[PDB]
């Protein structure tokens, strides 16, 4: 490649055929994977005169070159995002939106997505500035499918990136501006449009159930259902990522989710052998036991409480603890049939192997549960058959030892245990 | 009440940043 200083030179040079082929030679040596220079780039003043070529019409390709050049710029460290910004790149790509040339309208996508992935300030700086009208202009067409691939991907993912980041959220205006683009993007049958599109609605519904009711009312759960069931692991872990967020909703939005014959997905998803999707499926399902006794009884009626028994018995340990609060929120909500059900499925020896973890979060829990399940008992008069059952399955010296615990919770519910039941 | 939103940390999380090599 060129280097910086001959770079320099050509771009410096005020002859706009020396400035191109100068930039061109910025654009590939940004583009190589082992440490681009970019903060050379920077320090050598370069970010104001590619901006500058951002606007020439007159010659679109030190248009594209430049608009790659700080495309990768604007990849890097918030820092170095933030030069692009600083040069004023954020009008002058939302100008070039309106682009006639299709490859120079992406790489304007591309940076606008790039800066606004930075984070909130910079996703709410580049709305402010007008970027949501054009963007979703470029894809009102009939049919996704007569727009290039490459192109529709670039798109998605950089409105996603206008989904994306929290404190705050992005403002609820923009987020209902672009709901009804991200809904057809969601429907489209490309794997990277389907993840990323996705991907944008996970973020849009993880946070306030206000925020989630305006997902849910756009119909989006049924085809979220959908992709739930899709063999490739990229759609399928931001589908389950937006389903779990959905059910951390109101009980009514968590119905949503189950109407849509989502928990039929779950058999497979709770045995997944990617770790990652348990261990979300096992969140999605505790959220849901943390719902109503009819939301339980459905779990019940579509033979997942197996499925829950087999995670607390063996998976990963952050999928066990989720397995763990699944556990303890059915038996916090769930009726003393529900309770009697989970018994005869098998989970009190899972829950006891699980009171040796060193993990004072998931003991506590796990105690809860047990407590839960004493007062079912008490109900049917038949504390003293569990307490034979724990004791039988090593439970009873786990308890005990707990008294001797160190946390302050711990060694008080255990001693209570002991004190009623032992 | 049982409830419990999402938490991640920055480890798990994947860029939101994409350069282009070519």
């Amino acid at each position: 490649n060129w280097s910086v200083e001959d770079i320099v030179k050509g771009i410096n040079s005020n002859n706009l055929e020396s400035q191109l082929q100068a930039t061109q030679a910025a654009r590939k040596l940004l583009s190589r994977e082992k440490q681009p220079p970019i903060d050379n780039i920077i320090r050598a003043g370069l970010i104001p005169k590619f901006v500058s070529f951002l606007g020439k019409t007159d010659c679109s390709p030190i248009q594209f070159e430049s608009a790659w050049a700080l495309t990768n710029i604007a990849s890097g460290t918030s820092e170095q995002t933030k030069a692009v910004v600083d040069g004023g790149a954020i009008p002058a790509f939302i100008s070039l939106l309106a682009s006639p040339h299709a490859h120079i309208s992406e790489q304007a996508v591309w940076a606008l997505g790039n800066i606004a992935g930075d984070g909130s300030a910079f996703r709410d700086l580049v709305i402010k500035h007008g970027a949501i009208d054009p963007l979703l202009a470029l894809l009102a067409v009939p049919d996704l499918s007569t727009l290039a691939c490459g192109y529709l991907r670039n798109l998605t993912w950089t409105l996603s990136n206008l989904c994306r980041n929290k404190n705050p959220a992005p403002p609820l205006d923009a987020v209902e501006q672009i709901l009804p683009t991200l809904v057809r993007l969601l429907h489209h049958n490309d794997p990277e449009v389907l993840a990323d599109s996705c991907w944008a609605i996970s973020y849009l519904t993880d946070g306030p159930n206000e925020r989630i009711e305006m997902v849910v009312k756009k119909g989006v759960v049924p085809q979220l259902v959908k992709l739930l069931g899709a063999t490739e692991l990229p759609i399928v872990t931001p589908a389950l990522r937006a389903i779990g967020n959905i059910v951390t909703g109101t009980d009514e939005q968590t119905q949503k989710v189950i109407d849509a014959g989502a928990l039929a997905v779950f058999p497979s998803l709770l045995t997944n052998p990617k770790t990652n999707i348990q261990k979300e499926a096992t969140w999605t399902m505790s959220n849901i036991t943390a719902g109503r006794q009819d939301q339980i009884q459905q779990v019940v009626n579509h033979g997942l409480v197996p499925f829950l028994v087999g995670v607390l018995s063996k998976a990963d340990f952050k999928t066990q603890k989720e397995a763990a609060w699944a556990i303890t929120n059915y038996t916090s909500g769930g009726t003393v049939e529900q309770i009697v059900y989970l018994v005869h499925c098998g989970i009190i020896e899972p829950l006891m192997n699980l009171l040796s973890a060193k993990d004072t979060k998931i003991i506590q829990v796990i105690l809860d549960a047990i407590s839960n399940i004493f007062q079912a008992a008490e109900k049917l008069g038949e504390t003293e058959k569990l307490s034979i059952m724990i004791e039988e399955c090593g439970g009873l010296d786990k308890i005990e030892a707990l008294q001797r615990h160190e946390n302050e919770s711990v060694y008080k519910a255990s001693l209570n245990l002991i004190e009623k039941y032992f | 009440s049982g409830k419990r939103k999402l938490i991640t940390s920055e480890e798990e999380r994947d860029p939101a940043k994409r350069g282009r090599k070519s």
